């Protein structure tokens, strides 16, 4: 199944944050309505925040997270969780190799902000 | 570490 | 925080299923737009399905699960989870006593159907 | 990524319940420690419970859900959610065709029981 | 129900990251086995990362997140989500006031690392 | 249902 | 903004 | 079950 795609409420500010746990440099693209809204890049084996950004979901609310290493797309896992019918987390893990820890880039999207 | 999947192509 | 309240897409069919795990008789009220749309009542210590129905989320999409034992409201825990941006689960646990297993009535709401 | 596999605490009773939402007949196999422990088979486009049972997670705690339609495996999506550090849901959706509603068989695993 | 308490695997490195969305300065305490392992503090209405840290779950695996504003404990909501039976997120939201957006401090715990 | 029936194309 | 819950004590 | 019965004290 498709992973890393989330429908947000329209024209809503959201946070997107990426963590790295891999020998490989992680590149995270955050697409809003198929336009590249942010690109994160970094390398860490200690969960470093390689980027964090406030973005806007635009008129469509369509947000897609892509992860790649040296140009090669990673395998993604994802889900959305909502707490007290108000607080939203869109979660992504990714695997760039063979050990299937799926933490090589971890991406957290959260809304609402403010 | 290294290239990842797709090594050891061939025989 | 408020628990057991979920905003569904409007006018959408959803399943609601209640399981019982307690010596006390569980009464589950499912409200749609603040009006009772289904009522379940049963007793089991073996996870029996005391009720399962298809409901419509109506104009408001507001669904609320209430659980009571001998007329006293149980403490609720809840969350919503979305898989592949399409498959929705709204989940409720409840505690009617002191051991805090939060399984005394378990309610699962799922959509879409069909 | 692998879907439909969950590590439960060992030797723990859990509920497994399957719902059907497809024109195709759903066959659900529940493996515990890689051996079939329950088999469900039914057809519904109305979210019918085609099976619900109490199983024991056994020495390994490994539980796997398989779904097939006319002998062909469906594509699975899954996740586990824990409420108040105690109440566990392991959730599976499956797609047997092209519309990607991922509800054709829905499987809910819950623990603890009793 | 208790919120913000999670059982991690023993002696495991995990990441903990806090975001702020409030006029009030947020103080986040991360307790491991009832000892204060980290204290974050910061103020943001734009989801700033007020702290991120790699910690160790210790022999017990007990991790508790506390949030306070000017000494006053916030109301917490929380859940744990596991993807492909491997990738763990422990999620916390908190409310320091009256609007119930529960984003005033948002805390994400993730494991495994590396 | 099968061929021709509510495939999910959005046409 | 402000103190939060617990204002407007009294009458 | 009620009083005295598996309260959840851990005693
Ligand atoms: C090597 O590039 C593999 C890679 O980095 C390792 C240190 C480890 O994090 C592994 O999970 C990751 O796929
Ligand atoms: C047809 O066999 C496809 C099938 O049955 C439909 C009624 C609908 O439930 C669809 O999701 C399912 O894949
Ligand atoms: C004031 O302290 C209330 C507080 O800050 C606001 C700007 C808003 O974020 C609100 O949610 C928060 O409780
Ligand atoms: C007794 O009434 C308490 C009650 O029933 C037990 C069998 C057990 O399920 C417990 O969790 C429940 O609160
Ligand atoms: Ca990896
Ligand atoms: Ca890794
Ligand atoms: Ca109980
Ligand atoms: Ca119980
Ligand atoms: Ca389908
Ligand atoms: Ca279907
Ligand atoms: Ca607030
Ligand atoms: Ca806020």
């Amino acid at each position: 199944a498709t992973q890393g795609v989330f429908t947000l409420p329209a024209n809503t500010r959201f946070g997107v944050t990426a963590f790295a746990n891999s020998s490989g440099t992680q590149t995270v693209n955050v697409l809003v309505n198929n336009e590249t809204a942010a690109t994160f890049s970094g390398q860490s084996t200690n969960n470093a925040v390689i980027g964090t950004q406030v973005l806007n979901s635009g008129s469509s609310g369509k947000v897609q997270v892509q992860v790649s290493v040296n140009g090669r797309p990673s395998d993604l896992v994802s889900a959305q969780v909502i707490l007290t019918n108000e607080l939203n987390f869109a979660l992504v893990g990714s695997e760039d190799g063979t050990d299937n820890d799926y933490n090589d880039a971890v991406v957290v999207i959260n809304w609402p902000l403010g | 570490k290294x290239l990842x999947k797709x090594l050891x192509l061939x025989l």
